[PDB]
Formats: structure tokens, sequence, C-alpha cells
């Protein structure tokens, strides 16, 4: 890419350890917690993200039909059949938290396009 | 009369796999043939290698003494120096007829794929 930085050298791994150990000295603690590792890794990501702009977009809250489609992919991974009789997928949707009325509308929608 | 143990480095600090060894390093061709062992330690990105290497370096900083390693597995520095100085003043290996026959056959097969490699 255009923002080709340096290679992941083993010296960069020891730098996070030295930054995490120095953060514990300011808090007067003899043990490094999880907060010291996340704070040391944040300073490295900031210096590396100085070239990119401040435009970040993220969206992942669509219809719940996509979550039900992930359960169908689990059955195709173990078997791989597109039959109409589905008696094991209904037992997995009930354990999640979805209703049985919305499940029948999702199976009929996918069966029309043969998925 | 002493051995030379150096470590070379590429020009752009990155050994490109699509470039010859003579073009990546600015060393003279006669200087490369004078050496005996030209090791090429690369920094390959591997998930199975970086995981085990980080655990080995972390164990050295946790405990000052390797308690997990037995005493019969790591020799001290005082005993290692006494094993080299003793063998370099009394042990003198002699090349026999069976050992000299395999050295000639190995030198011919390497050229079919300089005299400095024979003495190494």
């Amino acid at each position: 890419s255009k923002f080709s930085f340096g290679q992941a050298t083993p010296r960069t791994l020891l730098g996070i350890i030295r930054l995490s150990q120095a953060l514990a000295k300011l808090r007067l603690a003899d043990m490094v917690d999880i907060d010291d590792v996340e704070e040391a890794l944040r300073l490295v990501r900031v210096s590396k993200e100085s070239l990119y702009q401040e435009t970040n977009k993220s969206k992942e809250d669509e219809s719940p039909t996509t979550k039900i489609f992930t359960i169908i992919k689990k059955m195709l991974q173990e078997t791989g059949k597109n039959t109409l009789s589905y008696e094991n997928i209904v037992k997995t949707v009930r354990l999640r938290g979805f209703t049985m009325l919305q499940l029948s509308n999702c199976i009929q929608e996918y069966s029309y396009l043969n998925v | 009369r002493s051995s030379i143990l150096a470590s070379a480095n590429p020009i752009g600090s990155r050994y490109n796999p699509n470039l010859p060894v003579t073009e990546n390093i600015d060393l003279p061709p006669p200087l490369l043939s004078r050496f005996d062992l030209v090791y090429l330690v690369l920094d390959k990105v591997d998930e199975k290698n970086d995981r085990e290497l980080a655990k080995h370096l972390t164990n050295l900083y946790l405990e000052d003494k390797p308690e997990h390693i037995s005493q019969d597995d790591v020799l001290p520095v005082e005993f290692l120096t006494m094993y080299i100085s003793y063998a370099k003043e009394h042990i003198h290996p002699i090349i026999t007829e069976a050992a000299k026959t395999e050295l000639v056959r190995a030198y011919v097969g390497m050229r079919k794929m300089t005299t400095r490699q024979l003495e190494s």
C-alpha cells in the first residue's frame, strides 16, 4: 500500500513490555494489570494512525434476519444439504431468544431464492 | 591468526526474496567466498513461531534463575570455557582414509549442482 511502514520486528514487541512496566511505576503497583497493557498499546496505535484522516464510519444494526442466517450456515458446515424439512434449526433459534413467528418468515424468504 | 565472526546487513534493511544475495548486500564477491559459513537468518512472520518465542523471553524476566530447566541441561559459563581450552591443547583429530574419501566426493557433487569450501 501507500502507507507502507516498517516490518513487524521483534524489537517492537519488547517496546510494549517496557512501556507497560513504566506505567505500573506511576501507579505504585508491583504487578502489571490489564489496564497497563491497553494503555501502552494505545500510544503505539496513535503514532501509527497519524497519517490517516479522522473519518471513521461503522454501522452494524440491520434486520435480525442476518443473525438467523448464521445459524443456517452452521448446519451447512456440518452437512451441506438444502432440504425443505428443517427440524434441527428450529431448536437452535428457540435457545437464542427469537420467536417462532418471525422464524417462519425467514425460512420462506430464503427458500424462494434457493439458498 | 584468528577467526572473524561478523554479521552483514542488507541495503534497505529488508532482505527481498526476489533479489540475489550479491545484489542485496554490498559485499565484494571475493569477500563472500573467503567465509566458511554464510548463514541467512530471516525474520519470517509466523504465528506458531512468534507465540513460542514470546513465552521463552517472558520466562527469563519472571525468574532470575531457570528453575524449570534442570541443571543437567544448561552448562555454566565456567565449565564451558574449561571444555574448549582443554580440547584445543591435547585433542588432535587425524583425517583417516575413510574420512578423506567422503570429503572428495562431497566436493565434486557441490560443483556439479572454489577451493575455500574444501578447507572449510
